[PDB]
Formats: structure tokens, sequence, C-alpha cells
RNA sequence: UUUGCUCCACACAAUAUAGAUGGAUACGAAUAAGGCGUCCUUGUGGCGUCGCUGAACCAUAGCAGGCUAGCAACGGUGCACUUGGCGGAAAGGCCUUGGGUGCUUGCUGGCGAAUUGCAAUGUCAUUUUGCGUGGGGAUAAAUCAUUUGUAUACGACUUAGA
RNA sequence: GCAGUCAAGCGUUCAUAGCGACAUUGCUUUUUGAUUCUUCGAUGUCGGCUCUUCCUAUCAUACCGAAGCAGAAUUCGGUAA
RNA sequence: AGAACUGGCGAUGCGGGAUGAACCGAACGUAGAGUUAAGGUGCCGGAAUACACGCUCAUCAGACACCACAAAAGGUGUUAGUUCAUCUAGACAGCCGGACGGUGGCCAUGGAAGUCGGAAUCCGCUAAGGAGUGUGUAACAACUCACCGGCCGAAUGAACUA
RNA sequence: GGCCAGCAUCAGUUUUGGUGGCAGGAUAAAUCCAUAGGAAUGUAGCUUGCCUCGGUAAGUAUUAUAGCCUGUG
């Protein structure tokens, strides 16, 4: 007989864990926590995203779900050599959260002319889907 | 945004909504209050009871028609939150009031309109985990509002009614991305994605 | 001081199933089925090796702490009671009036009536909840047997014998009378 | 709270009640309820489209009944309308039990029988304007009293500085509605038996 | 009283005739700017020695920084302060990244549990614990521990609309 | 009481406004958890995926939006009808069938715009009432006076009288 | 006028069932003083009668707790206007 | 009620303290623009439902100087700390085992052996076993605590401070 | 040639941004690089003892198949 009981995963706060700065000076750059100082401040470092090492509380940063092996106490030479071994900018990149990202700088990088060429293009989309879902 | 509004007032507390429901009545927006029964208060539920009843007992000495009305419905004690935080005795503030209309549950057109809430007034986006909490429908009902059963079997039927509705709305939207799954692939499908879109 | 991690275990033995939703535990065993609905306490709960479940509580206040423990407690409660079952057996005390207790029967109840108690003319009725057995016991003088699978619901049952038949305005002292709580054990038998 | 639904009447009303939708029946052409009896003059598809919304709806239902006052030695010769709630099972039955009896009569005995304990709703005998001694019991003041001894001294104090919605005054007296419960029927009388 | 910053000051007790060349007393001294770090480097040694600003001079004042500001130290502080009802002295260990820092959340610290004011708060020592199970404070402990991973079973992330669409949800 | 009363399509007028100018875009419930997809022995199931805001989604090109020629599709959409069903908590709305007709920017064209002269909301709502055209329908009461006394200071109330 | 704190002692032994000295902390404005702020181009002065309402520092009734409470009768205390 | 020094009110509006002759800010021709004071920025109400570290749950919480009151004494409520004690030679709590040998001690007498009571507190064995912590017997018996261990695994006990 | 406005170039008062060049501190401190020493919340290895052919568990071992700290430059 089964015993099951749901997991019900969750992101730890830990050392190696990916964060992602929302408020501050960095504002969307990938740094990694280095050193936990108590329940409310970590120690982060974000050297390829040239987020420099710093004291940082944890509302200004949400963690990600993506995680690496690190040292505890790692200098900024150690993380950066770690980060690119375990190739950490090239699985978020991957993720939908990213390109849910990078998709809303798109959209407000658009120009008047590139605004009015997904009007026309979105039309004829929509001629296509329509002719398909009206026939199933 | 938008003409009216429609809040739904379950897991909101009386008073957080209330002062942000007086500022937009007050800038000429029309906001309309759903399920005002499922509203939360903050503390206990024996803290609430000792608190009407401290209300219940103000009453104008020589004559009790003329003192102050203790109202008893969920919706009219929201809307006795509400009247307070607005100046309600000047035109400009009976004006604002007329902007606004409190529902036990989900009434007719309003539940076929789109429901909102409000992030900086949920109970569980303000309350510490541990804090206890009071129920309006349940105070209501303990200090003599006598359609609690009422309106929990008109909602319970409104409920089975958007049930069905759901799983039409949920069937139809899997065939939409289907087809637009097959729209992916294409020339214009490409093109969009390099737009962001 | 906010415990950042305190942390209890419950051992599941080899006949009984635990199933968790979100809070909701129920346990199955040989005896039947308990469910209780723990969604007021705000624990987390996780499997470890299908014969263990631990239960974790973080960031917690010490009030918070002091309901972690209360909350394995009461699971091994209904562990216990599915497998060992639960039994509590009183005696029935009395100077001169022998109290009289039989099982009666009104729209489909089955109470508890009480009478000669203290050679009062009123009938104390008691309702049996759900899941607790009476039996009257055997080559005993004035013992009855309560037997149920919840301990909560064996126990209230029983409490509401033992506080139905109250003394008033004599000495309590002297009137050594009413319907006391003997010993708490369990059903099964070697243990 | 609760809220009536429709109504449906009979097909044929009497000129007892007729009467009592007039101020001047004398004047008046008498066409109460003319247009509503044609519903009945077709197949019948009026009443039933309303009977079938009250079993559908409404989970409390009246019948609406008026007195025989012709039988009665008043001189009022207009009868009373009043509403009384069904108890019993099958809301649909309701309907049909008041469908069946629409223009037909109902007796005493089949509604009360004797050793019932039963409610009486009257208004009470009416007697105008009353002084406070005799509308509220209070005592009368002494003889040397100036100015009146049939009143109340003191109607309040200083402090409020208002007259009491609390003390004893003059007013109307008598035609309040009341109901007087616990009332035991001796006798179920009928009126064709000598 | 701010973002505190460590200063080194010196005084000189103003040479009199009869006595030259002084002892050239030091302190380190806590504070938000050198106006402040000056007015407590004399209050202090107003209660040590028979010396006060009239009498003496500030010889230089210094800023000192953290030799290492990026790293997590556990930092032994003692404190002497004023109550109510009298003085009581207090050691506590705070885990932090600086001096500087940890002295801020101090004053934050026995203001939240003591209700005691920067004016009734005398630093007596701030002190690094070289070893671990020197620390001697169950708050601290906890942090030390190996593999230390913890979640947040609550997410209260803040919205900038008055009406959302959806329902928030806590996952986390 | 001098062709009055009411309703619908429309025409001319006045009156009124707490404030239309792409779209109020509908599960429920939990938050120390869920949505969706899929599989399965249909479960408090397995697996996959998603969130970290609506920064979305749908709609959106033409004289405030013309005149016409085709191509590719058998769609999209508006309107007047029509078929059927659901909805009573304040239903007065929602879904759907059949054809008719208009538009289509899904794609390729051909003409027209100016002088309103360098900006002046540049009028685009519905609200009631009035008044005329003409397409249907309906053919009463109340009050005073008289009278009654189950009522009553007076009003009111309760009755009666072609 | 009313209520606490401390507990030397009384209470057959046993401080605190009940009390409780020597001290000390308060509350109340239903006493009486103290004051002279309002009123001397006037706020009709004691008591009773009559009538309403409110307060609780509870005499009785309701439900309980304690005792040097066997029963009976009382005593002390609590929720209570 | 009566003095001393100074600033105010009286003779003084204005912004603030909801409200007030004295308090805070600042003193005033008629206007415009900019910046601030004191005080404030959930709504009434113009301005952050700002940020940061903590504390508090109150079956009469608390919320801002003048100011419109509260004390002595208490609380295994919770938080922080002081001092002492046990402590890597396994504590605290729980369960379990022993809990005695010389010896019914010298006394008293209807009767008293650890336990009605008065006066004494030693020896052996040793890991420990008190002329004995309570229950009980006419008196013994039986049971138990002090005390020492068996197993279970790290902080725990006491008095205080605010 | 009034009245009401728009724009441009100015003057006076002021508000809100972008950006450049320098001067000071321990001539910032760090990070970084080099070197020496050291420790554990002890990395690999070694060894021991349980075990669903391997994962753990406590001893050894100061950089190795992880790293860190301190001093100096």
């Amino acid at each position: 007989t089964d015993s099951i009981v749901k997991a019900s995963n969750w992101r730890l706060v830990e050392v190696g864990r990916v964060v992602l700065i929302k408020k501050g000076q960095s504002a969307g750059k990938l740094a990694a926590i280095v050193e936990i100082i108590d329940q409310k401040k970590v120690l982060i470092d974000g050297p390829k995203a040239g987020v420099p090492r710093q004291a940082i509380n944890l509302g200004q940063v949400v963690l990600t779900p993506l995680t690496f092996a690190l040292p505890r106490g790692a200098r900024t030479a150690t993380v950066s050599k770690k980060w690119a071994a375990a190739a950490v900018c090239e699985k978020w990149a991957a993720s939908s959260w990213a390109k849910k990202i990078a998709q809303r700088e798109r959209r407000a990088a658009l120009t008047d002319f590139e605004r009015f060429q997904v009007m026309v293009l979105r039309k004829q989309k929509r001629y296509t889907v329509k002719k398909a879902l009206a026939k199933a | 945004v938008e003409p009216v509004v429609v809040i739904d007032g379950k897991g909101h507390l009386v008073g957080r909504l209330a002062s942000v429901v007086a500022k937009q009545l007050l800038n000429g927006q029309k906001i309309v209050v759903v399920r005002a029964e499922e509203l939360n208060i903050s503390g206990e539920f024996f803290r609430n009871k000792l608190k009407y009843h401290d209300f219940l007992r103000k009453a104008t000495a020589f004559n009790k028609t003329r003192g102050p009305f203790h109202f008893r419905a969920p919706s009219r004690i929201f809307y006795k939150a509400l009247r307070g935080m607005v100046s309600h005795k000047t035109a400009r503030g009976k004006a604002a009031l007329e902007r606004l209309k409190v529902f036990e549950g989900i009434p007719p057109p309003y539940d076929k309109k789109k429901r909102v809430v409000v992030p900086q007034a949920l109970r569980v986006l303000r309350l510490k985990p541990g804090r206890k909490y009071t129920t309006l429908g349940k105070l209501s009902t303990s200090v003599g509002w006598k359609y609690e059963d009422v309106v929990a079997k008109l909602e319970a039927k409104r409920k089975v009614s958007s049930a069905e509705y759901y799983a039409k709305k949920r069937a139809f939207t899997k065939k939409v991305a289907s087809a637009n799954a097959t729209a992916a692939e294409s020339d214009v499908a490409k093109q969009l994605a390099a737009l962001g879109y | 001081m906010k415990y950042i991690q305190t942390e209890q275990q419950i051992e599941v033995p080899e006949g009984v199933t635990v199933s968790i939703k979100s809070r909701i535990v129920k346990v199955v065993g040989p005896r039947g089925t308990l469910t209780k609905n723990l969604k007021h306490i705000d624990v987390t709960f996780t499997k470890v090796n299908n014969q263990l479940i631990k239960v974790a509580v973080h960031n917690g206040g010490r009030k918070h702490v002091a309901a972690l423990r209360t909350v394995k407690s009461l699971v091994d409660n209904m562990i216990t009671g599915v497998t060992k079952g639960y039994k509590y057996k009183m005696r029935y005390v009395y100077a001169h009036f022998p109290i009289n207790v039989n099982i009666v029967e009104k729209d489909g109840a089955k109470f508890i009536e009480v009478r000669n108690f203290l050679g009062d003319k009123k009938i104390r009725n008691v309702p049996v909840r759900d899941g607790v057995t009476i039996e009257f016991s055997t080559n005993v003088k004035d013992e009855i047997v309560l037997s149920g699978n919840s301990v909560e619901d064996v126990s209230q049952n029983a409490a509401d014998l033992q506080q139905i038949c109250r003394v008033r305005n004599k000495d309590i002292r002297k009137f050594l009378d009413g319907i006391y709580v003997s010993h708490k054990g369990f059903i099964t038998e070697d243990l | 709270g609760l809220r009536s639904l429709t109504t449906v009447w009979a097909e044929h009303l009497s000129d007892e009640v007729k009467r009592r939708f007039y101020k001047n029946w004398y004047k008046s052409k008498k066409k109460a309820f003319t247009k509503y009896s044609a519903k009945y003059a077709q197949d019948g598809a009026g009443i039933e489209r309303e009977l079938a919304r009250i079993k559908k709806y409404a989970s409390v239902v009246r019948v609406l009944v008026h007195t025989q006052i012709r039988k009665t030695p008043l001189a009022q010769k207009k009868a009373h309308l009043a509403e009384i709630q069904l108890n019993g099972g099958s809301i649909s039955e309701k309907v049909d039990w008041a469908r069946e009896h629409f223009e037909k009569t109902v007796a005493v005995d089949s509604v009360f029988e004797q050793n019932e304990m039963i409610d009486a709703i009257a208004v009470t005998k009416g007697h105008g304007f009353e002084g406070v001694t005799h509308r509220w019991g209070t005592k009368k003041l002494p003889r040397k009293t100036h100015r009146g001894l049939r009143k109340v001294a003191c109607i309040g104090a200083w402090h409020p500085a208002h007259v009491m919605w609390s003390v004893a005054r003059a007013g109307q007296r008598g035609y309040h509605s009341r109901t007087s419960i616990n009332h035991k029927i001796y006798r179920v009388g009928k009126g064709d038996d000598e | 009283m701010a973002h505190f910053k460590e200063y080194q000051v010196i005084g000189r007790r103003l040479p009199t005739e009869s006595v030259p060349e002084p002892k050239l007393f030091r302190m380190r001294i806590f504070a938000s700017n050198e106006v402040i770090a000056k007015s407590r480097y004399w209050y202090f040694l107003q209660k040590l020695h028979k010396v006060k600003k009239a009498s003496g001079e500030i010889v230089s004042i210094n800023q000192i920084n953290e030799a290492h500001p990026t790293k997590v130290k556990n930092f032994g502080v003692w404190v002497r302060y004023d109550s109510r009802s009298g003085t009581h002295n207090m050691y506590k260990e705070i885990r932090d990244v600086s001096r500087v820092a940890a002295v801020e959340t101090l004053y934050q610290d026995m203001a939240a549990r003591h209700r005691a004011r920067f004016r009734s708060i005398h630093i007596l020592k701030v002190a690094e614990i070289e070893k671990t199970a020197d620390v001697k404070r169950q708050y601290v402990k906890q942090f030390l521990t190996k593999d230390l991973k913890f979640p947040l079973p609550h997410r209260v992330q803040k919205s900038t609309k008055t009406f959302s669409y959806k329902r928030p949800s806590t996952f986390y």
C-alpha cells in the first residue's frame, strides 16, 4: 500500500543558489549566494553579470530554480570559475522565465513602424488560425 | 481604466479594502463589491463580536429610532466602514456613494462579468501566518443577520452553473491552442517571434 | 527567537498507510479509517522512505514551535488508534443508591441513560458518538467499557459520562459518587 | 427576504370579493377581472404557464381566500381577503391542491379540531384619545394637586434635556393588532346541524 | 543616529610650560560624520581624564575602513547602557559583514528590545570571534551549522496596481 | 372637460447630466500551495509544463475611413429576420439553428484627398418632455356630498346607496 | 467612603478556611472641608409625593468555586444590573 | 494663594496641536512664483498602504510634548540580559533495578520495629541504601522517596535585571 | 490696429534630468595577482564499520580530484 505525501518543492536559500536582483542598481542581473549572514541578509556575487560582491537583503532578490555546486565563502575568482563550468547563464536563457523577460523589453523596444508591422503580421496569422479552427 | 470594476470581497480585509474603494469612488470610478459575506477581519471572532456589541449599545437615549442605526447585513457593515472614510455629509461625498454597490454573494448580471481583487487588501498577503481572523458572514449571523443560509444556498447553485461554463471555456481554449500551435513553423509565425510577438 | 529549523519524525508501522493532501491526514489501517483536518497549524509534511514521515517547521516562534510536537502526537494517536485501538474503562462508585445504566435507542441514536444516581428521579441521557462501541464489562462489579478507533472521540464520549453525574450542594469529599475513569488502555491484547 | 413571484386567480369571482377592489361599487362599471377572465377563454395556456413557474420556483406557497359575508348577519356586504400559508410536502401539490380548490369552499372541520390550542389574531376595540392614567395604569395624583391630578407628575429629569420615549404619556388607546396564544378549542359547530 | 562610519580620534591635552609633549590619547569612535565623532571623543575623555574641549585639541581624525568589507564575520560586542532604573552591562553577538554594519544593527536592536536611545548606549568593545564554538548565543549558532538550507514558506511579493485580475499565489 | 389615452417604428424641437471616446475579457478553492496538459488500476494517483503580474489577451491599416478592378479562400464579421434551449437573487440576459444581405486589410492593383492656408474638444453621447405625420391597441375610477359606527377631538378609519 | 500590597500574630495543632497588627500603594466624588472660576439688570432654596432612566462597590433570585462544607443552616469568593 | 527672572496673552491674526486668549512654528501692506518651518504623508486629507532592524495579541491592546490622569505589588505571557551551579569523567525529564546490613537504637508502656511523640545522627558494605520522604499495620508486613545505577542522547537548573 | 492665443529667440526667478574633466582618504579599503603560514562548519585520498555490487557512518589526512582564512608584497 502506498504512503503518498506531497513534496511541494521549494526554492531553498543556500550556497550556490542563483538569485535575480529585482530592486537596486542591478535590477535584472544574475548573482549567486556565497554565504548566508542571517535569516534576511545574504552574501551574493555576480561577477559574470557585473554585480559587485556585496551583502544584500533577501527582499531585493528572487531565487531562481537554478543551483550549482559552490563552496561556502568562495571568493570572486572561485565563484566565476564554477559559474562558467556549470553554464548557469546558458540554462537560464533556455528557461521560460528568461524568455518571458526577454520578450518584454523586445516589445518595449518596438518602434512605431515595427508596431505597425506586428499589426499586419497578426492579421495574416489570424486568417490561418480561424480557417483551421472552423474545420475541426 | 474600466467603466465598472467588480471586486470579489472574498479573502479581503474590511478596512483596507474600504480605504482603497473610498479613494477610487472619490476619483470618479464606479465600484461594485460582491460576496461581502466572505470578508475577513483581523482578530479572533470573540474580539469582533465584543466590538460590535460596544457599537450596538450606542443609541440615542430619548428616542432609539433616531440614533445610530446598527445594520446587521455583511454588505452594510462593509458600507459603514466605507461611509466613515468618505466626507458623506457634502454633495461631493454623496455623489461618490452613488458610484458604489455592495452585495452579498454574486448577484445577477455582475455574475457574468469579470471579478477582480485588490492585492494590498487580501488577508493572505497582509496577515502573518498564525494570526486569527474573523469571517464577516459568521459575525453578521451572530449579531442578527438571518440570510446566511439563503445566500449560501444561492451561491452553491451559482457555482454549479459557473463550473459548467468553465468546462466549455476550458475545452474551447484547448482547441484554440491546438490551432495556434499549428500556426507555428510558418513564415508569419517566425517573423512575429523576431518582433517579440 | 525564531528557530530556523525544528523537526519531528513520525514512525508508521507495517499494516497502516498515511495519505496527506496539503494538510489532510488520512490514516487507513486494519481497524478502519481516520481523517483529520489540520489546516489551522501550518506545518510541512514530507515522506522519506515509506516507513517514516518527517514534519518540519521553518522560521517559527516559540508558540509556533510548540505546535509542532502536538502534530506528531495527534498523528501517532491516529496511528495507534487504528492498530491497537483505544479502550477506556470506568467504575461506578456509590454509597447507598445502586446506579443503573442501560443502553436505550431513540430516533436511532443509541443513548446511554443513567438511573438511581443519588436517588434522583431524573434520567440523564448520554449520546454515543460515532465509532465508539459501548459494552458492559463481565466478572467486574459496576464496570463499563468504551472502545473505538479515535482517541478524541472515545475520551470525549467518556468525559460526557463523567460530567453528567455531578454532585451539587453537597460535600464532594463525603459524597463519593460519580462515573470515574479507572484505566485508559488499548483494545488489542498482549500490549 | 421572501418575495412573491406571481399570482394566479380563479376564473370566476363572486360579487363579494369583487366589491373589495372598489370604493364606490354602485357607480363603477364592475370591470374588475373581466380581461383576466379571458385567460381561461383560451385552451388554458395563460393560466398553466403561471402555475408551472410556481411549482419550479416559490418555496413558499400561500392561498388567497375570502369570507362569505352574505351568510353573516353583518351589513358590510364586502368580503375580507387574506393569504393563508399551506403546510404540506412536495411544493408541486400545494399548487395542485389550490388549483383543484379554485371556487371551491373550505370548512372549519377540515382545518381545526376539538381540544386544539390556537392563536387568535385580531385588532382590539378602539377607544380614541385616552389620558395617561388609564392608558398606562399610572397612579393618580392627590386631591390637592393644582392644574389637574390625572397626569404624570415628573415626565423626565433635567438631563437628558428631552422627553424620554419610555415615559407614560396620553394618546391613542385601543385599535391595536394583538395575537394571543394558547386558546383551547371547545366546540367545532356546524351550521346545518341543528 | 545614522549610517555609521568608524573613526580614530587623537586628543593631545594642550601643552603647558611645565609639561611639553603629552601622552596623546586615542579612541575609536562610531559616528555618522566627523563633527559627531569629535564630539563623542571629548565626551569619553571627560569620563576618564581631567581634560575637556577647552583644555585640549584634536591632533588627527581618520576614517577606519574594514580590512575585508565583503567577508561575513561574527562580532562579540560589550555594551553599557542606561535604563529607566539603573545601569547594566550586556554582551551580544552579531553576525554581519563589517564592524560598522554590526554596530548599526546593534543600535536598532538595543532600541527595539530595551527602548535604549543612542544617548544611553556606550560601546565598550567590538571584538571578532576567531574560532567556532566560542559563540555563546543560540541565535548566531543556527547559521554556523554545516550545509545550512532554509526556505521561506510564504511569499508576499509587492504589487503596484490597485486591482489584479488573478488571485495571488504564495508559492516559493 | 371639444378627437382624447397608450404602445411601436421618425421627424422636428426644447430640457436634463458627479462626466461614453477600442473591449467591465465570468470556474471554484488553496496559499507551509495551485493552474494547465497528458496518461492511468479514476486516486488525497503517475508524468510533463507554467507562475515571479493585465508589461496580458482579443481587437486595431482605408475621406471618423471614399470610389472601383481582380486573386486566393468557403473563412472572419456587422445587421435585419428566423429555429431551438437555458437563466427568478435584482431573471430582462446568455447560448444556439437556418438562410438573406453588407463589409473584409488574407493577397495584388487603379483613381480621389490639397484652400479647413502653422494649433483652437472641432460637434459624432442618452435623458425626459413637448409637438406633428400614421402603424396597432384599450373603452375607467377616485374624491366631495349623502350614509354607516366594528371607528372617531378635527382629519383619518370602517360601511352602505343608480 | 471603598480597594490592594507585605505577613508579625489570632485561629486546639496549622501565618494566608477565616482573619490580620506595624507600615505602605491607590481608587471614588454618593460626605464634609478648602478654593472663588461661572451666575447678584435673579439658573425659584429643604423634604415628601409622582415618574423615567442609568451606574455596580450584588441584598435577593440564576449558574459556579472555596471552607476548620456530614446533613440542615450559614460564611467567603467568581460570572453577573 | 503669595514672590523672583524671562518670554508671551491681554493688544494677535496666520500654519500646527481634531477642538482652546497663553503651547509649537512664525508675527500680518496688495499680488505672483519658488523654498521651507512646526506638524504630517491607509481613507476622511494635500503628501510613500516608502524602505530597514526588531518588539507586542490584549474575553475592556496601543497610538505622540503642553494635555486633559494612574500606583505599590504581581505573571512557567513573551523577548533580551546578569550572576551562580551541573557539564565531553553522558546532565535534565521519563521508564526500569536496588533502596539495606549491625538493628525491634538508646526511650516511654494497653501497644511504637525508619514514619503518634521527647532527646540522639554513628558504624559496616560499598555504586548507593536517610536510626528514614509519604501511604499503612494494634504492632510487623507490603509499597515508596532520598540515594546510586541500566538504557535513552546535549544542553540544563536556580536566583534576578528590564 | 485693439482683444485672445501659438511659436521662436532673450532677460530675471526657479524646478527636474543627462553627461564630462579634476582634487582628496591607508594617494580609499577591497576584489585581483604573487608569496609564506595556518585552521575546519576537514576537499580528494587512505583506513574502519553497516550495507538492495554502491551510498552512508567516524578516524586519519592541511590542497590533493573542493576550497577558505591570516600575514606580506
